[PDB]
């Protein structure tokens, strides 16, 4: 390890520590759990609506709206956690404030979706902080609109973890997708791509060490930045179809902050 | 516009 290095590696374990601070529930956590390597009771499985019912023994509108709302609830809190740690990034409180925003805005559900991986296998997700397991069949059987809105989430979970990033790696990854500089409307891109610059080389070094034996890792994560993106502007259009046909339902307030002239 | 991401921001 040279100088220039040793500042990339504190920049890293910097994230890494703000990051544990942030987000109660981490990678670590959520795979000791899938596996079953933890001492804690199993999570509760959710596969039915009976098993729901259940397990919310642990509103009274439809089952379909109650779990899509669980969602905007999960994604309510999960804003705040990722504001709190986009904080944390060293350069990001300097810059304007409306960038600050725009990057928020941009960024946030990519980061969820994202974070949303680890939590995930090929047969459901684990719940209210790995308490429970809501299985993908179950996702899947809703009505429509709402049957095929996890899918592609799961889908890109399954090719995202076999990466088989750890939470130092995410730290990183998550700090990147943040101060990215071609979100739209953004005031003053050079100190944000100044920013994203020592995060990306950080990021390069992180996976070289922590991933020794897997080449071109670096450049097979940063094809899925695209990849994310594109579950974003879907997931807006199907809310633009929930919107229009289930009138019972209202989008927290945040949520509407983020979606408004979002794609 | 966004004031509640303002707010979590400056909080
Ligand atoms: C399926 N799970 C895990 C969380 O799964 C999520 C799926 C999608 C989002 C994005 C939300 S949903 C929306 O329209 N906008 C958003 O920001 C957020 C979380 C459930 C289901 C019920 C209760 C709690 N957890």
């Amino acid at each position: 390890l040279n100088p220039e290095s040793a500042d990339l590696r504190a920049l890293a374990k910097h994230l890494y520590d703000s990051y544990i601070k942030s987000f109660p529930l981490t990678k670590a956590k959520a795979r000791a759990i899938l596996t079953g390597k933890t001492t804690d009771k199993s999570p509760f499985v959710i596969y039915d609506m009976n098993s729901l019912m259940m397990g919310e023994d642990k509103q009274s509108k439809e089952v379909a709206i109650r779990i899509f709302q669980g969602c905007q609830f999960r994604s309510v809190e999960a804003v705040q956690e990722i504001t709190e740690y986009a904080k944390s990034i060293p350069g990001f409180v300097n810059l304007d404030l409306n960038d600050q925003v725009t990057l928020l805005k941009y960024g946030v559900h990519e980061i969820i979706y994202t974070m949303l991986a680890s939590l995930m296998n090929k047969d459901g997700v684990l719940i209210s902080e790995g308490q429970g397991f809501m299985t993908r069949e179950f996702l899947k059987s809703l009505r429509k609109p709402f049957g095929d809105f996890m899918e592609p989430k799961f889908e890109f979970a399954v090719k995202f973890n076999a990466l088989e990033l750890d939470d130092s790696d995410l730290a990183i990854f998550i700090a990147v997708i943040i101060l990215s500089g071609d979100r739209p409307g953004l005031l003053n891109v050079k100190p944000i791509e100044d920013i994203q610059d020592n995060l990306l080389q950080a990021l390069e070094l992180q996976l070289k060490l922590n991933h020794p034996e897997s080449s071109q890792l670096f450049a097979k994560l940063l094809q899925k930045m695209t990849d994310l993106r594109q579950i974003v502007t879907e997931h807006v259009q199907l809310l633009q179809v929930i919107k229009k046909t289930e009138t019972d339902m209202s989008l927290h307030p945040l949520l509407q902050e983020i979606y408004k002239d979002l794609y | 516009r966004h004031k509640i991401l303002h707010r979590l921001l400056q909080e």
